[PDB]
């Protein structure tokens, strides 16, 4: 398993952390990072 | 020699069309049917999508929308109540069909998602329903969407009853044809012409099946409408014929529900 | 031999990396071609 | 921007016919006008649908995560 | 259709005619006060202050953001935030009262001064309605 959290723009790879744990990625200095979908299941109307 | 009034005369046939010459009826009727066929014949299509994972480029609802247009089977249908009427808190095999769908970009070279890939999970109860109508050559039908390397897409679709009045996806119709009095002996039109009405305005394939004008003769003011050249196509879900009988039927039922009301209505009072 | 301020450069111009770059490079850079 | 399942105007399915068209062109080498006629797209409502779509999706798919 | 306004086949709208998308980009960073007095991104509440908002904060994971899958609506918070003063005054970011939809992707970055910079995107599909213009 192993739950993710954030992700790298380029070297896209589950990451995560928290306050003061820096901001960069565990590799690409590229200090961006997305938050990735919710485990929670979204739903939609087929129209 | 047989049958009351309305009488067809199938001109041609096709797994996807029914060029027929429905003659001797009220235009009203001809149309009233046409209409029914278009928007009120029950069908079945996805109507609920449960995005678990999506890395595509088509954001959820984008896909969720197409998924609803994806023609699904419905030969039976009539043995699958409208989720709404059913008693199951929400839905069940008694009212709906569930499908799955998952794709990953293994082929580091555009992996495609096709309607064929849907996977019926709920008990089909044993009855032609829920099968992604396919009229594809290589048997793939309806390219849902594409994806690259690590693109993933996990869904859960839930198709229910429904009719075109609620949304098109439940349209078994596709596009019907209609025409009558191919010469206009009734004058239901007033051809716009620069010079020769007969020149500028093309004649129709249907002129043949009906006696041309004949200048001499005056004007028929008792002229009515009989013989209507229709062409019910289809999208699959229902066989081009059903899209016609069920049309002849669906309508019919309603036309009766009116009596049904005329009855229930009387019984009442003190 | 001193340094002085910064000149916000115009894009797709000489001093811009994109000036050279093509297709791939762009798409990789996310910058739409 | 991916093929458009079915035709706006009339509805007649058109989500499948995509790949077949692009082929009756680069390969079978035909002319749009017929290519379409070949895949069953009779009247323009459906015709314009395919003939006009711009499959951007490709250009999109060429990015990253 | 009278007077420069048309009738539009609904059936065809269903099949998707003229459907469009729409992305908005609410945003915010973490203030500073020289004396290292800095703000914060969290999912606050009581904590003395009471200086909060009115939208469901719940949709806030702990980083003080919303997951890229959530469905936002009223004025639910999209960015919890606080200011240190003298102890937990709000500075969250609600939704476009009128607008509402789905979080499309959040993102957290530094900001030259090192500060936590965060932009959030909300996706929405707008279908042609009667009042629309073309
Ligand atoms: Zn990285
Ligand atoms: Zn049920
Ligand atoms: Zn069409």
């Amino acid at each position: 398993t192993a739950t993710l959290k954030y992700i790298c723009a380029e070297c896209s790879s589950k990451l995560s952390l928290s306050r003061t744990d820096a901001v960069r990625c565990k590799d690409c200095g590229h200090r961006i990072l997305l938050k990735a979908r919710t485990k929670r299941l979204v739903q939609f109307e087929a129209r | 020699m047989s049958e009351e009034g309305p009488q067809v005369k199938i001109r041609e046939a096709s797994k996807d069309n029914v060029d027929f010459i429905l003659s001797n009826v009220d235009l009203a009727m001809a149309n009233s049917l046409r209409r029914v066929m278009i928007a009120e014949i029950p069908t079945l299509a996805i109507d609920s999508v449960e995005v678990e994972t999506n890395t595509t480029v088509l954001a959820d609802e984008f896909i969720a929308h197409r998924l609803g247009l994806i023609p699904l089977q419905s030969m039976d249908i009539e043995q699958l109540e409208y989720s709404r009427d059913c008693f199951c808190e929400d839905h069940c095999d008694k009212c709906s069909v569930v499908l799955t769908l998952q794709a990953f970009g293994e082929s580091e070279s555009t992996t495609n998602v096709y309607s064929k890939d849907l996977v019926i999970v709920s008990n089909l109860m044993g009855r032609n329903i829920g099968h992604p109508i396919i009229q594809d050559k290589e048997g793939n039908g309806v390219l849902i969407c594409k994806l690259r390397k690590g693109q993933e897409l996990k869904l859960t679709c839930v198709a229910k009853k429904g009719i075109a009045k609620e949304h098109a996806k439940w349209g078994p119709a596709a596009a019907i044809e209609f025409e009558y009095d191919p010469w206009n002996k009734l004058k239901h039109t007033d051809y716009w012409y620069e010079q020769d009405s007969a020149k500028e305005w093309p004649q129709s394939k249907n002129c043949e099946y009906e006696d041309p004008p004949n200048e001499g003769d005056p004007f028929d003011y008792k002229a009515q409408a009989d013989t209507f050249y229709m062409n019910v196509e289809s999208v699959g879900s229902i066989p081009v014929d059903q899209v016609v009988v069920r049309g002849i039927d669906t309508l019919q039922k309603k036309v009766a529900s009116i009596l049904l009301a005329l009855t229930q209505m009387d019984q009442d009072k003190v | 031999k001193v340094f002085i301020g910064r000149l916000p450069i115009m894009l797709r111009s000489k001093n811009c990396y994109l000036s050279e770059a093509t297709e791939s490079d762009l798409y990789k850079l996310k910058e739409c071609p | 921007m991916i093929v458009p399942v079915r035709c706006f105007s009339c509805g007649k399915v058109v989500g499948d016919k995509w790949e077949s068209y692009l082929n009756l062109l680069q390969e079978d080498e035909l002319d749009e006008g017929t290519a379409l006629s070949r895949l069953g797209l009779k009247r323009y409502c459906c015709r314009r649908m395919i003939l006009t779509h711009v499959d951007l999706i490709e250009k999109f798919l060429r990015y990253n995560p | 259709n009278q007077e420069d306004s048309m009738i539009m086949n609904q059936s065809s709208i269903d099949r998707g005619l003229f459907r469009s998308l729409f992305f908005r980009s609410y945003m915010d960073q973490e203030k500073k006060y020289g004396m290292s007095i800095t703000e914060t991104f969290e999912k606050p509440q009581r904590t003395n202050t009471l200086r909060m908002k009115h939208g469901t904060y719940d949709k806030l994971d702990d980083d003080g953001l919303i997951a890229p899958g959530v469905r936002v609506s009223g004025e639910d918070v999209i960015i919890g935030k606080t200011t240190p003063i003298s102890s937990k005054r709000d500075a969250s970011t609600p939704l476009r009262s009128t607008e509402n939809g789905i979080v499309d992707q959040v993102l957290v970055t530094t900001n030259q001064d090192g500060l936590k910079f965060v932009k959030v995107r909300v996706r929405t599909t707008k279908i042609p309605q009667i009042g629309d213009k073309f």
